């Protein structure tokens, strides 16, 4: 894909500044997926997770939105990708030959994401708008309102990379470990503290979002019931 | 009759927001109500019973498949038929859109019968 | 006849806590207790047999709405028809309370009928 | 009355894009629409009715596999008997194939009968 | 009669840790081997099958159930009548409980009957 | 009789790798290909039809077992039954096994009956 969209409560006068950052040093593959390097788990994942499906984006600010305890305002930034951008995709495909196990959990997981994750931080010239979603809570709707456009787009016009994350760790065999996810089916990795929320010092004073496992609700989908 | 008839309705690219299960009469339902989107679209609300209708037969596929497009949350198409229920305290409070069909949407188009 | 007279409650924004299953009386029959806006009140819980009561066609829809709401923790509202399941080891073991409706909340308002 | 016979047609690697449930007259019906994963060639929709044709007695277990293998998005192949439904209008939305046999497909070589 | 009935032996804070399925006579069962989640007492096993005893109605929803339960690994408590199955080979190979009930642990407190 | 009779077969620490669903003179079927783990090779194919030989009660409780066996990809315990399925061609397409039962393996002990 050529552009990713981030959902971050942080106003775009900060966030075209200061962009996102790397949360810790967990370059593990497994742990990103299931979101146990993330901020359901350790909160060290060296991958920042943005989707490229719009609807995803809706999801989350949705989810997010309509909690009745969560005090902000989101914001939609897209991104445009780079050769540091990966598709979750072609590097399961790598690990689960090289002695490593993917179940359908994980599996489905990816799909229903369509997550590319960024290595580096996503520099502020990555980042060309900021779209402010407005929920309006008597109606119980989230739409795009002002959409303003950061300055500092390159417009390259480059493309993600379609090969596989470099110096993956290896696999670790009978993980047997949950699937963090909120909302409707959105995995971790994508909610507002799954990178890193202080800036100058400070942190945003939002909800923890909880985060249920997945793979009963992939079980419940799957086998219909 | 058919899902992709002439006398249905079909509204792509729409997200299940809320589901609701329950009784009538002596016939389980649910209803799916989608998101409000944008423009004037205002939200599609469908209902399907198990044991009154026409839409027997297929009130498990939808039953399965809505669950599973409300849990995944992704975009979709519903096609619905207009004015079948008639409790009116069930289009009241609920609405009279049967829901009759559901397509796996994919940006660009969306799978299933047209027109 | 429906999970809308005045005779069903219900209670929204909560969240099923706890899940249990079993058979009473060749009925299998589940219990999920709400344990979320406990305030002064007690949490509420609600339990639907699968051939007992007039709420036997919506038993495997609850089932199922049941457990999605468990397994993902959504607020969500509960429709329950008191002063059913006139066992008294019953009662004060689980509940005198039917599961016949289950919706899901989304902060602002909840779909399903209401009043 | 087979998924081996030479009147089946199968296509192997095929990974499942689109999902479709409706109903026609008096069956429910599923279509799944299947792309290769090259990017070359048409896809290959196909269509089980639970109430129609020879394939009845597959169709509950071809709906909850293809459900499988649309969730999981794993490469499958994809058993088709052309020109089994008659409905002009059928045909001309979703397709004339039915969906008679699903196998999981692996990169070296994919389960089920061949030939 | 009753998973909260005095004859029904509750084990609490038991993780689903195998999972077995098979075929007894003309009846489908499955077995259950749970085990204390800080290393205590003895793995108990219980035994649920399609046709046989008087626990039918509970079979598919306590089958279910199980399956959630293993899935997640939830700390969950299991109710049991002993001495069900009475074929020798089958008390060899497995237990003579019977699985009759399942609920959630909810960290201090347990869902369902006690005493 | 049963799935721990001296005539059933069984192997542990297997791997279900590969799926296939269909159907063959009005039963529906389905095979699963199991691997040794670490590859010694030998793959085991067994296949379970709805209403054929005498394990029909047992089918639906394999196949939802086998699928999820699928979905985990944990190692696990086949039970199969030796010359089940009489057709040349169905023995020549996937196997002449039957599956007759599932086990789960903590890479200690299997669950399940032994010999």
């Amino acid at each position: 894909i050529d552009f990713v969209y981030r959902v971050d409560p942080n106003p775009p006068d900060v966030i075209f500044r200061d962009g996102f950052s790397l949360l810790g040093y967990n370059r593990d593959l497994q742990q990103l997926i299931s979101g146990r390097s993330c901020a359901g788990g350790s909160s060290d994942s060296r991958y920042i997770v943005t989707t490229s499906d719009i609807n995803k984006t809706y999801a989350i600010a949705r989810a997010y939105y309509s909690h009745s305890k969560f005090k902000g305002n989101l914001y939609r930034y897209k991104i445009r990708a780079d050769n540091n951008f990966y598709s979750l995709t072609p590097s399961v495909n790598y690990l689960e030959s090289q002695g490593g196990h993917f179940n359908a959990y994980e599996k489905s997981m990816i799909r229903l994401q369509s997550e590319y994750v960024s290595t580096l931080s996503i520099l502020p010239e990555n980042i060309q708008k900021a779209v402010a979603l407005v929920y309006d809570s008597s109606t119980g709707q989230i739409k795009d309102g002002t959409s303003t456009i950061n300055t500092d787009y390159v417009s390259i016009s480059s493309v993600s990379n379609p090969g596989v994350i470099p110096f993956l760790p290896e696999p670790q065999a009978n993980t047997q470990q949950r699937i963090d996810a909120f909302g409707s089916l959105i995995s971790s990795c994508f909610s507002i503290y799954s990178v890193c929320q202080t800036h100058r010092g400070q942190k945003t004073e939002v909800y923890k979002m909880p985060f249920y496992d997945a793979r009963p609700v992939i079980q419940f989908i799957i086998s219909g019931n | 009759e058919w899902t992709g008839d002439s006398s249905i309705n079909y509204y792509s690219d729409e997200v299940i927001s809320d589901f609701h299960v329950g009784q009538f009469n002596r016939s389980a339902y649910f209803c799916i109500k989608t998101v409000k989107k944008s423009g004037e679209g205002t939200p599609i609300i469908a209902c399907a019973l198990s044991h009154d209708s026409k839409w027997i037969p297929s009130f498990n596929i939808m039953l399965e498949q809505a669950r599973n497009f409300y849990i995944t949350g992704h975009s979709i198409r519903v096609y619905v038929q207009p004015n079948v229920w008639s409790n009116k305290s069930f289009i009241e409070a609920l609405s009279s859109n049967a829901l009759v069909g559901l397509s796996s949407c994919s940006t660009s188009e969306c799978f299933g019968p047209v027109k």
